């Protein structure tokens, strides 16, 4: 009963595959058997803590490593040149250029060189020695562990939370949209104005001298006078040198928006009084609930409102409402649901505020660190949402009462779901088939020898919303291109500097386009499309089909119901999670590669290729995917080396693991028995080896353990060679 | 008041340096002179519609006529601290008999009968020694002597 | 090299090959335990 | 600049509070 103790049951046979499902389940807490409910909150609660604690050992990880055998000092003098330094290197099976093709920024030890970026973000925050983050790590180690040990004190029974203290939402929202980031904003904005802008202003104010100078000379006047222009004094020049005082300035809080004309960042003043602005509103957004005192919004019962002004209602908006809102209190699914979903919007949404308002120095004349930051985020992004519909998905089937829900909002939509797959199906096919037929058009024609018998369509809602939100490129004079219409004084109260920007559209700020961009985003709809409709159809059987109602009780689990009618293979409620995963794979694929060409073009302004072969695809396939190849694939070859041959192994390791991924994918359990069979008849019958037994008899794979590892090892196979093509492009042809 | 007659002590000792002026060991009431600066610059941001301070003690120009003073800014040193506190001592213990007469004015731990029997009365005879003086009057006397002295 | 001592040299192989060596061997020893203890 | 024995230092903090900490938080749930 020892393993695994968590199953009384999967304990209770002699078959390897004990091992396969016993680390299958140790973190499906509530299949363990026998543990009621604050069990598991409690120990969810200390998981957590493990969870952070962890998080800042990494943290802590990078920034000591950092600490000890980096160029971080030989980065502040030549910046814009010398490259950043990831860690030591140690290997005896290492080559012999590699020694010869590492050492550099005056090292002479196997440096490795680093890409993620950390020497911009820190410097930015005001960083000049070794010993601030030597001293960083020290001291966030020492908080990680003390986490751990909180972490370990509620489990003693004397502090052992209440069930009731988990259910009770209003304190933890206060607590959290208020006194989690609102306070802690603040806090960065007091570190702001004390240290970072100093240090960017070239004064050293460390952790003594701190407590006697002032931020403003002009300082606590305004304080309680209220003359808050004060603070916005003389701004910086315009030939500021961070770090230095050439043409410094004396203004803490200003507005001045656009860029910094020599970090073509966001102006820090600008970034303090930003965060001021969130964190007062977060506060005053802080009380907006009802607590334990006796005032406010009682959210449970917020929405149990059905009557105002006579007209009762159905609800807000005059729907139904009621009885859901326990739900997100009983489950948790549902919240999880909710929180992935969320994360995932905000991190595309970063992903693309960064490639346009680069948020510190120096970020975009590297071009290697942002490209790899923008895939690295989006690919996190992607499946990252898929997780939040799988949630979804399992929700539907544990988490959810009949009559608790009988007519409300919810029912509502399950009574009519038919349309709606039936209509989403039905633009996926449009889209698709208009989309292919316009390539081929284009494919056939030019493959006449006649270009001009092929069709050339041209966007122009995105060219009036550019326009009208201020360029001037095309001429329409409307809303900012019309300096004097009703809104053409408005805006910022510093928009003079902002319309220099964007007229100045020489940087990644709004780039005209063309066709091919028409194109390739109704690729992206179409791919998005397809993802939400496998993924919504999948949740909305996850209680049962036409032809197979029942599965609601069979489990989010294996069911296959063998051969009633010619098959009913992969019915199984994530049969439709690969399908998605796949869906979702190639359409980020697509978008990534939009991008990269995209910014190749504008790295030497040659847009010609773009737009020249972007309509039929011969020229896709053509002028990007092996004109860029040679640079990176000769990195080994019989004659020599370079720094490049650990990437050629990156590529084809990848490649290899993708097959492999087929090899499992295709050949079923029905064959990889029989020779297993012959096999252990083996050894039954040899001599001078028959010594030797079993621990443990073995057998062949099971179903959907075949299903997983399948497609682990095509997502592997996929993750590492595009990762390696683009670094290894990007560093190779600037 | 021990910090005072200590002061006392070392100047009668021939140890002046043990004073506690701004010439001797330190001690500044930052805090009245952040809210009198505060109040010093009030006008033109809190008070735009308004001229001159509100008063010329905590800040402005030195308001006279003649060879006659009219009103200058005050100036609080050192010897402002242990004034200010020993005012807020006598207030304190001023309230501590008020309100202890308030309190044990209808039940004591010893004389449960003193509303039972009034407030206006001498003593409850030599019982657990003496009770003269158990009334509540008699705190108040004892508290208008001491509202005298401050 | 730098300012540090020989560590780097010689402090990987442990960790690289020991280390998993003990760990894999007392993890099988724990999934064949008799009962009711197990450690 | 770049350190000396307090790196061995550094490592000496390890091992009595974070490790036998994280040690007891493992433990605590029963092998
Ligand atoms: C079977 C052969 C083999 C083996 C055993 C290793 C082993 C190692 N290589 Mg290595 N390498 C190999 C082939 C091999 N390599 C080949 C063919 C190339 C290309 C020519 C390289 C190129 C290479 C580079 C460029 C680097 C390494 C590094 C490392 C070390 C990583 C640290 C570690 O073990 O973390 C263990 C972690 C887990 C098990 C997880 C490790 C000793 C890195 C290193 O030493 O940095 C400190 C490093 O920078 N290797
Ligand atoms: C066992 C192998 C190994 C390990 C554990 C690490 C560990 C680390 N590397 Mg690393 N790296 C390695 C081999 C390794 N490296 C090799 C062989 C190369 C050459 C391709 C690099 C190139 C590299 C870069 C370019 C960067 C890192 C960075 C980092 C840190 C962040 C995590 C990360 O990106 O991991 C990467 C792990 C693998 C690729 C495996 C971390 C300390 C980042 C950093 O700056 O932190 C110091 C960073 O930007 N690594
Ligand atoms: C509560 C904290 C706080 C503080 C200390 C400041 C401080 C400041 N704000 Mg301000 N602001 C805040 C919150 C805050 N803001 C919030 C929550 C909003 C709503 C989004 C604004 C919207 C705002 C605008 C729209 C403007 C300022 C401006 C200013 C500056 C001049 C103010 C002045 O003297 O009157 C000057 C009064 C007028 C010019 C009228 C000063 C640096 C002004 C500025 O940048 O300087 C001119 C300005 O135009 N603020
Ligand atoms: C912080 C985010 C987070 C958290 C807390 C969990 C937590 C959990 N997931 Mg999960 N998941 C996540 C992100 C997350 N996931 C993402 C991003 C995806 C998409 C790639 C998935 C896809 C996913 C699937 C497809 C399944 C889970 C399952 C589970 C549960 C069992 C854990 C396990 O190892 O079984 C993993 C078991 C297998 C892979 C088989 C557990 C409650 C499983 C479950 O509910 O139990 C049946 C399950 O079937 N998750
Ligand atoms: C007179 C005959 C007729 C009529 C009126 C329709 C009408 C319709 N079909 Mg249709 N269909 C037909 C014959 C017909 N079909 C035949 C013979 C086939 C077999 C090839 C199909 C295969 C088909 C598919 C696969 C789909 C439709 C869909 C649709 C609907 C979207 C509009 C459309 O025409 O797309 C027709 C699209 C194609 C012919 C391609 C619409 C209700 C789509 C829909 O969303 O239904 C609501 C959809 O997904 N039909
Ligand atoms: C070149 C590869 C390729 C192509 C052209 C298609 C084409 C199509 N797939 Mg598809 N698919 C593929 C690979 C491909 N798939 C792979 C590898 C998988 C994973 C095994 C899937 C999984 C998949 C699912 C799960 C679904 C589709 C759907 C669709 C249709 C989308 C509607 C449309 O207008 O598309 C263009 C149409 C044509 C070119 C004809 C279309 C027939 C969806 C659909 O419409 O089903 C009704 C759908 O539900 N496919
Ligand atoms: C969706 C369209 C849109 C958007 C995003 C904005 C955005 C903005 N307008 Mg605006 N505006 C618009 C349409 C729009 N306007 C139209 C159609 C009119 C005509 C009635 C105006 C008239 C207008 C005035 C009169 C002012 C703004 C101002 C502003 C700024 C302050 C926030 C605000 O009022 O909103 C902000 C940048 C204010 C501003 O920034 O002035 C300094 C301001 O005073 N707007
Ligand atoms: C499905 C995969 C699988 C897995 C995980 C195991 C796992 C195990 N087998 Mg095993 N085995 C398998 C398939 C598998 N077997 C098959 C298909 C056969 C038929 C040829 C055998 C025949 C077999 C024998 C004859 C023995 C094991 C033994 C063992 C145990 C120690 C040896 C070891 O891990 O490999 C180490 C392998 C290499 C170092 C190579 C371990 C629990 C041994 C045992 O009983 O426990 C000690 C043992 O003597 N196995
Ligand atoms: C608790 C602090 C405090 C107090 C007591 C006052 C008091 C006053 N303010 Mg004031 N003010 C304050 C904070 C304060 N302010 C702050 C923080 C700001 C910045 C937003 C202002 C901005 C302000 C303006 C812009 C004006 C006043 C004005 C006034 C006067 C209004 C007339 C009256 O009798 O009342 C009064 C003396 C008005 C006046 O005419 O003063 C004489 C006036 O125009 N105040
Ligand atoms: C190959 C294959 C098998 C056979 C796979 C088996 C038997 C598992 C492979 C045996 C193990 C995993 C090989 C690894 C052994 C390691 C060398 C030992 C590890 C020890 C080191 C760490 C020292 C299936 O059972 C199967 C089932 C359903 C669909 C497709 C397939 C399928 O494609
Ligand atoms: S894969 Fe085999 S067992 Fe599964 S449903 Fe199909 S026929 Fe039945
Ligand atoms: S205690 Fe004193 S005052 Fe009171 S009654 Fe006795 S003798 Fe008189």
């Amino acid at each position: 009963t020892k393993f695994p103790k968590f199953s009384q049951d999967l304990a209770q046979d002699p078959t390897t595959r004990r091992l396969w499902y016993g680390i299958a389940t140790a973190h499906d807490f509530e299949t363990h058997d026998g543990m009621t409910e604050e069990n598991l909150y409690q120990k969810l609660f200390a998981t957590h803590f493990g969870h952070v604690a962890i998080i800042f050992l990494w943290t802590s990880s990078l920034l000591f490593h950092v600490a000890w055998q980096g160029n971080f000092e030989q980065w502040i003098k030549d910046p814009l040149n010398v490259r950043p330094i990831a860690h030591a290197i140690w290997d005896p099976h290492f080559g012999k250029a590699a020694v010869d093709a590492f050492t550099q920024a005056g090292a002479t030890y196997p440096v490795n060189i680093a890409y993620s970026g950390v020497y911009h973000w820190w410097y930015t925050i005001g960083m000049r020695t070794n010993n601030d983050l030597y001293s960083g790590a020290v001291f966030l180690l020492i908080l990680a562990g003390v986490f751990l040990f909180a972490g370990w004190l509620h489990l003693q029974p004397k502090f052992r939370p209440s069930l009731s203290w988990f259910k009770s939402a209003e304190p933890r929202l206060n607590h959290h949209l208020a006194g989690l980031f609102g306070v802690s904003s603040l806090a960065w904005t007091g570190h702001l104005v004390h240290v970072a802008i100093p240090e960017s202003r070239g004064q050293h104010v460390g952790w003594d001298n701190f407590l006697t100078t002032l931020p403003h000379p002009e300082g606590l006047r305004p304080f309680f006078t209220g003359n808050w222009g004060v603070y916005a004094a003389n701004p910086d020049t315009a030939n500021h040198v961070f770090g230095t005082s050439q043409g410094a300035g004396t203004a803490i809080l200003t507005f001045l928006g656009g860029f910094h004309p020599q970090t073509q960042s966001l102006w820090l003043t600008d970034m303090a009084h930003h965060h001021l602005a969130i964190a007062v509103l977060f506060i005053i957004a802080g009380h907006m609930y009802r607590t334990n005192f006796g005032i406010g919004h009682s959210i449970k019962e917020m929405l149990n409102a059905k009557n105002f002004f006579g007209t009762k209602t159905e609800g807000q908006f005059n729907l139904p409402h009621q009885g859901l809102y326990d739900t997100i209190n009983n489950s948790l699914h549902f919240q999880l649901s909710l929180a992935l979903a969320a994360l995932g919007t905000i991190t595309s949404l970063v992903a693309q505020h960064m490639y346009a308002l680069p948020p510190y120095a120096f970020m975009g004349q590297d071009f290697t660190t942002q490209a790899a930051l923008y895939t690295h985020h989006q690919y996190i992004a992607v499946f990252l949402m898929v997780g939040a519909f799988a949630h979804a998905g399992i929700f539907w089937v544990r988490d959810y009462d009949a009559e608790q829900n009988k007519g409300n909002v919810l029912d509502r939509v399950l009574q009519h779901k038919e349309a709606i797959i039936s209509h989403l199906s039905w633009v996926s096919l449009f889209l698709g088939f208009h989309t292919l037929g316009l390539y081929v058009h284009n494919d056939v024609v030019v493959a006449f020898g006649t270009p001009e018998k092929q069709i050339l369509i041209e966007p122009v809602f995105a060219q009036f919303i550019q326009a009208s939100h201020g360029k001037v490129l095309y001429g329409l004079n409307t809303l900012l291109s019309n300096p004097d219409s009703v809104a053409s004084t408005a805006g910022a109260a510093w928009l003079p500097g902002w319309l220099d920007a964007i007229n100045n559209g020489t940087n990644s700020l709004f780039l005209t386009i063309g066709p091919g961009d028409f194109l390739v985003h109704h690729a992206f709809a179409l791919g998005i499309h397809t993802t939400v409709l496998v993924l919504v159809k999948g949740a909305l059987d996850a209680r049962g089909s036409k032809l197979m109602p029942d599965k609601k009780d069979f489990g989010y689990a294996f069911p296959c119901d063998g051969p009633g009618r010619g098959g009913t293979c992969d019915i199984s409620a994530w049969d439709a999670f690969y399908l998605a995963l796949f869906w979702a794979l190639n359409t980020v694929g697509w978008v990534t590669f939009y991008w990269h060409w995209k910014h190749l073009g504008i790295w030497q302004g040659n847009v010609a290729q773009f737009n020249e072969s972007s309509t039929y695809l011969m020229g896709w396939l053509r002028d990007y995917l092996w004109l860029y190849s040679a640079q990176l694939i000769n990195g080994y070859n019989p004659y020599g080396m370079n720094n490049l041959s650990v990437w050629a192994w990156m590529f084809l390791f990848g490649h290899l693991v993708w097959a492999t991924g087929f090899m499992f994918l295709i050949s079923w359990r029905g064959y990889w028995q029989e020779l297993i069979e012959t096999l252990v008849w083996a050894h039954e019958r040899t001599p001078l080896a028959s010594l030797v037994r079993w621990k443990d008899k073995p057998v062949a794979m099971s179903i959907v353990q075949g299903r997983l590892v399948g497609l682990a090892h095509f997502t592997v196979g996929y993750v590492l060679t595009y990762a390696a093509f683009v670094i290894a492009s990007t560093a190779g042809k600037f | 008041f021990g910090l005072y007659i200590h002061n006392d002590t070392m100047q009668a000792l021939g140890r002046p340096q043990d004073m506690f002026s701004d010439t001797a060991i330190q001690l500044q009431p930052v805090f009245a002179q952040f809210v009198q600066n505060i109040h010093t610059l009030a006008p033109g941001s809190t008070a735009p519609n308004a001229l001159e301070p509100v008063s010329y003690a905590f800040g402005g120009g030195v308001v006279a006529v003649g060879g006659k003073i009219a009103m200058m800014p005050i100036a609080l040193g050192t010897a402002d601290f242990m004034i200010h506190h020993i005012h807020a001592f006598q207030i304190h213990v001023t309230v501590l008999i008020l309100l202890k007469g308030f309190l044990f004015a209808r039940n004591s731990r010893l004389i449960p009968d003193k509303a039972n029997l009034g407030f206006r009365f001498p003593c409850d005879g030599p019982g657990r020694g003496g009770t003269c003086q158990v009334s509540g009057w008699d705190h108040v006397f004892l508290g208008l002597f001491w509202m005298f002295n401050t | 090299m730098f300012s540090a001592s020989f560590l780097p040299s010689i402090l990987v192989p442990l960790t690289g090959l020991v280390f998993p060596a003990i760990a894999m061997a007392l993890l099988l020893i724990y999934v064949e335990r008799e009962d009711p203890s197990g450690i | 600049m770049s350190i000396s024995d307090t790196q061995v230092f550094v490592a000496l903090v390890i091992a009595l509070i974070p490790g036998v900490l994280a040690f007891r938080l493992a433990t605590e749930l029963y092998k």
